[PDB]
């Protein structure tokens, strides 16, 4: 997920090391799920559309 | 027994949910296999399986169970077009002949097209233009004849663009259907109403002509990738199905317990 | 309206001392109390019910009467919360509230009939499995440990 | 009063922002934000749209605009686009510049489109939009459908024989004309005759190939049913009604 | 008119590109955006490289969005890998990469732009207006 | 003294916890236990492997850290209100008395463009 | 790194082990700490799916090392690489990079360089679907197929995480609700 900034914030404007931000954060639980997984991991995404049969993208992580 | 049998529906609906209740009802009855066995009923069972699909997804939010029934008899009375229910493909395994209009068919691909009606063509009667020099949007509520003929020229403009898409789409071939189609309700006038179309228009160089004039007109432009033939009716056969036999296939059959009876309870749970 | 009886009601409950020395609830300070602990209890075997009311019935003297419940293996955790533990000159000791008493009104509440509400109700498990608790947490808290 | 907003009115909020007097700053905040701008599909433009680019990116330095567009292919006018107004992005900018290659085709379709459109000057009837002979790819030149006698042309314009003919009849002649091709196209096309080949490759030609290019519903109804008594099953991609009304 | 070159085009004002119809328009804007990620072109080049937060591309089908951002994805992927080895089987990108000097310093810029990619300003038009109103909702005094 | 122990899985963290627990027992019997957790399952999961381990997971209290934090202020500094004078609704409350008081001021002329053209209280709250 | 004057406080620290007392360095070798760190203070990491997607761990391990009182003691019990999953936990915590770019022609041209894959290692894998229901009933089929495959895999070592639970949830309990009685896992 990425979510848009305020617009007057400016703790967006200067980031620290502290700071919390909703895509680094899932892309280090993709990595905390890769590293967790210890003997099977089953990554399953739509690839292809069910309407017109369109071909879908996955992630940037994947 | 129908009732009894629609009484554990029932309880099913009430206690499992809308998906288990119509796939029970579904794997008793043996309906899914009836409609795939009949000519036609894919595209059928196809919509019963997306209408099952979305009664669930709209009775998890709903807690009572005549809500979801309301929701769908409104959704009935309420023909409105979402993303989620419009329908879907039947079949991806068996090729079908894919109908698309002219706007949906824009940045696709397809090997062999066919246009058979390309020469029907519509006169715009509302008087809604362009200005030529300031590029406004003008719209003219008198039924004046020079706003008419600049609304005509912007459709004309629009069909001859609907005309390079629809024939910019071929990778081999591409089929076109002409004839002397005449949007006037005489019969006989001496004149026809190609000129009025988007093919036409370059056929005929933008020039009125008649349906021999027509005829030469589109043997003029005949070369090794451009050729002409007449439209004969006529049929023979419809087509050869070439069946196979169906390849076997059985189910596997699980042989041990996939958990124990493993629970976290209280004391509650025990009494 | 019922607040002022309900104060000399508590104070009365809290005066009155529930031991076999005749210690009251007023003598246990904070760091001596422990309220609404929680544990989950391991069981690995199949927790059968002909197996374990034999063995309840063979110590447990208020299971004369009382035939057996019925419940399926149990494999897993078994949650538990109990009211209080405390502590007294170095003896441990463990308390629950029980507060229904729907069908007594007069003094007729004498040990024979919480007996008989001990045995209806089936807290003889609850007990057992709480001093089970609680012998486990004493042993693996403090070493050279007896019960 | 309800606090709503629309599709529509984005544009029409963010046209009014600009349009006041501290507005035009905050399009200098968007030279702050994003200062370059490729804007793919320039014939789908509404005159919103243009006015808030040209506001936004006509003359300031170190920003660079690029319209990538087609103006042969505005067909959305039914949904708000207007091609004046292209034709007032091209009377404003002085560069233009076109693409040569076609990557899609095979060179005899390319040559019969540039035969088509050719004929005379302005055959989109417009003075700013000119047609130019576009060029084939060089890896796509041997590509030939192939029936069971000589190679097939590219553009084979059905001529339908008659003096003067209605609109229904005229098209249920011409959807049992093209139900007969797509049966003679299936029917030589599972015994190895039409075939596509690309220089020496070989492939059959399936029923998913043949594609019908219709205008409306109700011609594409026309079609489905002249092809479905041919025993031959067709699937409408363009097909937008609801589920709920069957 | 004009003939267009994707690595010969000026960035500087306004450009009007005529992409016919059938010809490489969604590998066209992949290959000008990677002649901005780098800032190729010398002369008639960007005066600075940019970022992939600072590249706004705008299309006005979502469907036409998602596969242009994978079609961008894949480009840079191809140009990273290209870069690494120094040589590759596209003209196009045998021209992109005999125009650069540096290597090493390319492919770092292609792998942050990789990494970065899921941060990509590629919109619509009512996203890119939807965002630029909740983000300067001040001057536009909007909700 | 602060100590870190760096692990690529939770299991060996698991059995380090254990070895402490084994080798420093608490001098109170009936003093809680604070284990740190990142959310009630992890709080869960981490009861199920000390159950499975020990045979008894009680008197352990899992404590979420902006609570611990507060536990600590609490426990640490005397005389602490128990609600924050500075809430989100609260702060959102005093400004919306503030903004108003506040618009002739000079630094808040961007401000008045966008409140005073027409406002029914709704761009201020 | 923020310093070179912090490098070498940061170098000055080891990790000694909790059981088995032996120190141990926080790098691979402290003569290239100098070159591997670059001079904006940003690592230039080998493994690249650690240097994309650990910032917050970057930034979480640096606030860790900036403490002064703090004793750090590592247990890491090593991973021999089998099966894909092992090899890719194996590339991620001994920090090497084994995406092999073929950088000259031998490299280009060779392929057995890279780690062999057998065809039955079924740790890792990849899984298109068309609808979001028929995705999560490949998936109760694939963990069937699991358990089925696997005696010494207890249901409770099983975890299902979406990105989308509200998409998703109505899906989960549709199939997870219609198994039969010899189909039935709780869910």
């Amino acid at each position: 997920r990425q979510l848009a900034p305020l617009g007057f914030d400016l703790m967006s404007q200067k980031p620290k090391r502290g700071d919390r931000s909703r895509r680094d954060d899932d892309r280090y639980l993709f990595l905390e799920a890769l590293i967790s997984a210890q003997q099977k991991l089953y990554i399953s995404y739509i690839g292809r559309s069910i309407q017109d049969n369109s071909e879908r993208f996955p992630s940037v992580l994947v | 027994v129908v009732v009894e049998e629609f009484d554990g529906y029932r309880q099913i609906w009430r206690k499992r949910g809308v998906m288990p209740m119509l796939r029970a009802l579904m794997s008793a009855r043996n309906i899914a296999e009836n409609l795939l066995a009949t000519a036609g009923g894919e595209r059928r069972l196809t919509d019963i399986l997306h209408i099952s699909e979305l009664l669930q997804e709209a009775g998890t939010q709903l807690e009572s169970e005549h809500a979801l029934v309301r929701w769908l008899s409104q959704h009935i009375l309420e023909p409105d077009s979402n993303a989620s229910s419009q329908q879907m493909r039947l079949e991806s395994d068996k090729h079908l002949v894919q109908i698309v209009t002219i706007h949906k068919s824009k940045g696709l691909e397809y090997p062999l097209v066919w246009l058979p009606f390309i020469t029907n063509f519509r006169v715009q009667e509302q008087a809604f233009y362009h200005d030529r020099h300031s590029f406004e949007a003008v719209l003219d509520l008198n039924a004046a004849p020079e706003s008419v003929d600049l609304a005509e020229a912007e459709r004309l403009a629009e069909d001859l663009r609907l005309l390079y898409v629809a024939l910019t789409r071929s990778v081999w071939h591409c089929s076109l259907g002409v004839a002397p189609l005449v949007r006037r309700r005489g019969d006989k006038k001496g004149d026809t109403d190609v000129h009025q179309s988007a093919l036409g228009r370059l056929l005929q160089k933008g020039e009125p002509q008649d349906a021999a004039g027509l005829r030469t007109c589109i043997e003029a432009l005949c070369d090794d990738d451009i050729a002409w033939q007449t439209a004969q009716t006529g049929d023979n056969q419809p087509w050869q199905v070439n069946d196979v036999s169906t390849a076997e296939l059985n189910a596997k059959t699980l042989q041990r317990l996939p958990g124990d009876n493993w629970r976290v309870t209280s004391y509650s749970g025990l009494q | 309206q019922w607040e002022p009886v309900l104060t000399e009601w508590i104070t009365a409950v809290l005066q009155a001392p529930l031991n076999e020395t005749g210690v009251s609830l007023s003598q246990l300070s904070a760091r001596n109390k422990q309220v609404e602990m929680e544990f989950y209890l391991p069981i690995s075997e199949p927790l059968i019910a002909s197996q374990l009311d034999t063995l309840i019935r063979q110590f447990d003297p208020l299971s004369a009467g009382c035939p057996p419940l019925e419940f399926m293996q149990v494999r897993g955790m078994l949650k538990g919360f109990i009211d209080l533990v405390f502590r007294h000159e170095g003896r441990y000791y463990l308390l629950a509230y029980k507060s229904n008493w729907l069908g007594e009104d007069s003094s007729a509440y004498t040990q024979q009939a919480m007996a008989a509400a001990m045995q209806a109700h089936r807290y003889d498990l609850q007990y057992q499995l709480y001093t089970l608790a609680l012998h486990r947490y004493l042993r693996h808290r403090i070493a050279d440990y007896d019960y | 009063r309800r606090g709503e907003l629309g599709f529509d009115d984005m544009l029409s909020r963010l046209d009014s922002a600009l349009r006041s007097e501290s507005g035009e700053v905050l399009a200098a905040a968007i030279r702050t934000r994003f200062p370059v701008a490729m804007i793919d599909e320039f014939q789908d433009t509404d005159p919103q749209q243009y006015r808030i680019f040209r506001r936004i990116w006509h003359h300031q330095p170190e920003t660079a605009l690029l319209l990538i567009g087609d103006p042969k292919q505005a067909i959305y006018a039914f949904r708000g686009a207007d091609i004046f107004t292209y034709m007032k992005a091209r009377s404003e900018v002085h560069a233009h510049y076109t693409l040569d290659t076609n990557w899609r085709s095979a060179p005899g379709m390319v040559n019969s489109v540039n035969k088509l459109f050719s004929q005379t000057d302005d055959a989109f009837m417009f003075r700013e939009i000119p047609f130019i002979p576009v060029k084939s790819a060089g890896k796509n030149q041997a590509l030939r459908f192939v029936f069971k006698g000589e190679t097939q042309p590219a553009m084979k314009m059905w001529l339908m024989e008659g003096e003067s003919c209605g609109v229904g009849d005229y098209q249920s002649t011409m959807a049992q004309v093209c139900a007969a091709q797509i049966r003679d196209w299936l029917q030589a096309g599972q015994r190895g005759e039409a075939l596509l080949m690309n220089g020496d490759d070989a492939r059959p030609v399936r029923a998913s190939d043949i594609s019908v290019l219709v205008r409306s519903r109700q011609e594409a109804a026309q079609v489905r049913d002249a092809l479905t008594l041919l025993e031959i099953p067709s699937v409408y991609l363009s097909n937008r009604d609801s589920v709920f009304e069957t | 008119a004009e003939t267009l070159d994707p690595l010969r085009l000026p960035l500087q004002g306004e450009r009007l590109i005529e992409a016919s119809a059938g010809t490489g328009k969604t590998f066209t804007i992949a290959a000008l955006y990677l002649r901005l990620l780098l800032g190729l072109g010398g002369s008639a080049a960007f005066p600075r490289p940019l970022t992939v937060e600072e590249l706004l591309v705008v299309t006005f089908t979502e469907a036409a969005t998602a596969e242009l951002r994978g079609r961008i994805r894949s480009n840079i992927h191809e140009l990273r890998i290209a870069c690494l080895r120094e040589t590759t089987d596209n003209p196009l990108y045998e021209r992109l990469l005999e125009e650069i000097d540096d290597k090493a310093q390319a492919a770092q810029w292609l792998l942050l732009a990789e990494r970065q990619m899921d941060e990509a300003a590629v919109f619509t038009i009512h996203g890119f207006c939807q965002r630029m109103l909740n983000l300067n909702a001040f001057e536009s005094g909007m909700l | 003294m602060l100590r870190v122990y760096h692990s690529n899985r939770l299991d060996v963290l698991e059995a380090l916890m254990e070895f402490i627990v084994e080798r420093e027992r608490l001098d109170d019997p009936f003093e809680p236990e604070m284990i740190l957790v990142q959310s009630t399952g992890m709080a869960q999961w981490l009861q199920m492997t000390l159950s499975q381990k020990f045979g008894i997971a009680a008197n352990i209290d899992f404590p979420l850290p902006a609570s611990f934090i507060w536990d600590m202020f609490v426990r640490v500094l005397p005389e602490i209100p128990k609600e924050s004078a500075f809430n989100k609704q609260s702060m959102s409350w005093k400004l919306m008395t503030l903004l108003p008081q506040l618009l002739e001021r000079e630094d808040f002329t961007l401000l008045r463009h966008y409140l005073t053209d027409d406002s029914d209280k709704r761009k201020l709250f | 790194i923020k310093d070179p004057a912090y490098l070498a406080k940061l170098l000055t620290r080891q990790r000694r082990h909790s059981f088995e007392d032996r120190e141990l360095p926080l790098f691979r070798d402290s003569e290239n700490a100098g070159q591997l760190f670059n001079s904006d203070g940003e690592q230039d990491v080998g493994n690249p799916l650690l240097a994309s997607w650990g910032k917050l761990g970057r930034d979480y391990i640096y606030l860790l090392s900036d403490l002064e009182s703090s004793q750090e003691l590592d247990a890491f019990v090593d991973v021999t690489p089998d099966n894909l999953l092992h090899n890719i936990q194996s590339d991620i915590l001994e920090l090497e990079n084994r995406a092999v770019a073929g950088v000259n022609i031998e490299e280009f041209s060779r392929s057995d360089n890279k780690r062999p894959l057998d065809p039955l290692d079924s740790s890792i894998t990849f899984h298109v679907c068309h609808s979001p229901q028929r995705e999560v009933e490949v998936l109760h089929d694939r963990l069937l197929a699991m358990l089925e495959e696997d005696p010494t895999l207890t249901p409770r070592d099983i975890i299902v995480m979406v990105a989308d639970i509200d998409s998703y949830s109505p899906f989960i309990q549709a199939v997870f609700g219609s198994a039969p009685a010899d189909r039935y896992l709780p869910y």
